[PDB]
């Protein structure tokens, strides 16, 4: 499967996405620190094969064709700033989310 | 002065429709504001101005103890018939030089 | 009533003889756990098991008592007077509901918590399996070597721990060797039933001679 | 220091206290209680659930919303107040 640009991801904290909106991308104007999350991004993990203990998880959660890790964009360690401008470019065919 | 909240402004690097200075230049001109307070720790001043021309420092709705000492101080220039700024200014006591990076 | 859980009930490769319904509750609270952190407490293992439904909505409880301990699960008869004294002393009368914890996101953490619940169920099953025998003269093969402990691997995915205090002083065992003895631990151990054998007791060689003659 | 000092002596329940509209549920669940001129959930806790069920201002879905609110056991627990204030709710 592809990657998820939505905020819906695990291993987070109120400090993990308290500045993000409901669709992963940081606000325009949110004054961030060094090491926060700007874009939340989750990617796929292992495929292998359907295990005996995960046979019920093969198809029982809509988008259960992919796994979930963590590869969100972060401010590189050291720099502050204020997000002034956000661009979102979409390859044609892909579903535009609510912020695009 | 410590904090400014212009109404239609998200971050300090934006621009407001109808004022010929940036929001950053408005922050510098408010940083140079010479104001006396009398019986408080901090205080919140309110500014409302609409119409073609300057927004001087005498257009601030003064409280019962805040006293502006130089009312001819220009902040910005409004430049249209219906284009108005409306901000809240936070003025407090202190000692020395307390920058933004130490201390929203 | 999508009927996905109905056919998901009858998978049923490994949880046929195991409590099916309990595994749905397990997986349902596991979908509800993962990214919950607000609410009032946590979730609720207890949930109206409606076989037909399949996706039993996690319901809460009120537990009628005559006491003031477990605050979100406390009723009295004076509070039952508003229900016209219909409640009796000691009942677990449910008067509340709960929801789910989400999306894209929270569901591989729900996959992760689904796995956690499945693991707990498997531990319970292993405990029941070890209780079936309750200590016998079974053999095994060493696989790992811990400090003052020997790990053994039997059949049907079963592992046993050999204490060094219940072992011989000079006689030292290693991996690849096959030893046989009588276990004496299947009840309270640690997260299930750690098969603890004792190859040094007399009853140990009671059927050892019986195996020969 | 004595010389320099002598040269200067000529100078020197939170759910009950919160409003019904502040609840996480929809505005209809708050308006069902608010139809009886109730603004705080403490007033909802002052009245019994049987007394609210004897009035048709609350609906069937409003009863389920009231049950969902009472599942946290912060409100509608069958309590009795003086009028508004507990001792911790004191005037200062």
């Amino acid at each position: 499967g592809p990657e998820e640009i939505t905020a819906d991801i695990p291993n987070v904290g109120e400090a993990a996405l308290s500045k993000l909106d409901e669709s992963g991308i940081v606000y325009i104007g949110a004054e961030v620190t060094g090491g926060d999350i700007l874009v939340g991004k989750v990617t796929p993990k292992g495929e292998t094969q359907l295990t005996p203990e995960e046979k019920l998880l093969r198809a029982i959660f809509g988008e259960k064709a992919s796994d979930v890790k963590d590869s969100s964009l972060r401010v590189p360690n050291g720099v502050s700033g204020t997000v002034i401008d956000v661009q979102v470019f979409t390859r044609d065919g892909v579903e535009k989310d609510k912020r695009a | 002065v410590t904090e400014v909240e212009i109404d239609g402004v998200l971050h300090e690097y934006s621009t407001k429709e109808g004022v010929q200075e940036d929001i950053l230049e408005i922050l510098l001109n408010l940083k140079g504001l010479a104001v006396r307070v009398q019986g408080k720790d901090e205080v919140i001043l309110t500014l409302n101005k609409s119409g073609i021309g300057p927004v001087t420092a005498a257009d601030i709705t003064h409280d019962g103890d805040v006293e502006i000492v130089k009312p001819q101080h220009v902040i910005c220039h409004l430049t249209d018939e219906n284009a108005s700024i409306s901000m809240r200014i936070k003025v407090q006591r202190g000692r020395g030089y307390v920058p933004a990076s130490t201390r929203e | 009533m999508n009927k996905e859980i109905l056919a998901v009930v009858e998978a049923v490769s490994n949880e046929k003889a195991l409590p099916r319904e309990k595994i749905f509750e397990a997986l349902e609270s596991a979908l509800a756990t993962a990214t919950k952190k607000k609410y009032e407490q946590e979730i609720d293992v207890r949930v109206q098991i409606d076989r037909k439904s399949g996706d039993f909505d996690t319901f809460r409880r009120w537990l009628v008592v005559d006491e003031v301990t477990q605050p979100t699960k406390e009723i009295t008869l004076e509070a039952a007077r508003y229900e016209d004294e219909s409640l009796n002393l000691g009942d677990y009368v449910e008067d509340q509901i709960e929801s789910v914890t989400f999306d894209r996101i929270t569901t591989q953490t729900a996959k992760q918590v689904i796995v956690q619940k499945v693991r707990e169920a498997e531990r319970a099953m292993v405990v029941d399996q070890f209780r079936e025998h309750e200590g016998e003269i079974i053999t095994g093969v060493v696989k790992k070597v811990n400090r003052d402990n020997i790990s053994l691997d039997l059949g049907n995915n079963a592992e046993a721990v050999i204490l060094r205090e219940d072992m011989l002083p000079r006689e030292n065992f290693r991996p690849g060797d096959r030893v046989r003895g009588v276990l004496y631990s299947v009840r309270p151990e640690a997260r299930g039933a750690q098969l603890f054998v004792t190859r040094s007791k007399p009853e140990m060689l009671i059927e050892l001679f019986r195996i020969e003659v | 220091a004595t010389i320099l000092a002598e040269q200067l002596e000529a100078f020197v329940d939170p759910i009950l206290l919160r409003p019904v509209d502040d609840l996480e549920l929809t505005v209809r669940s708050a308006n069902c209680l608010k139809a009886e001129a109730i603004h705080y959930i403490g007033d909802l806790v002052q009245r019994t659930e049987v007394e609210l069920l004897k009035t048709p201002n609350l609906g069937k879905k409003s009863l389920t919303e009231i049950k969902d609110v009472l599942a946290s056991r912060g409100l509608s627990l069958g309590m009795r107040l003086e009028n508004w204030p507990p001792a911790s709710i004191a005037d200062e």
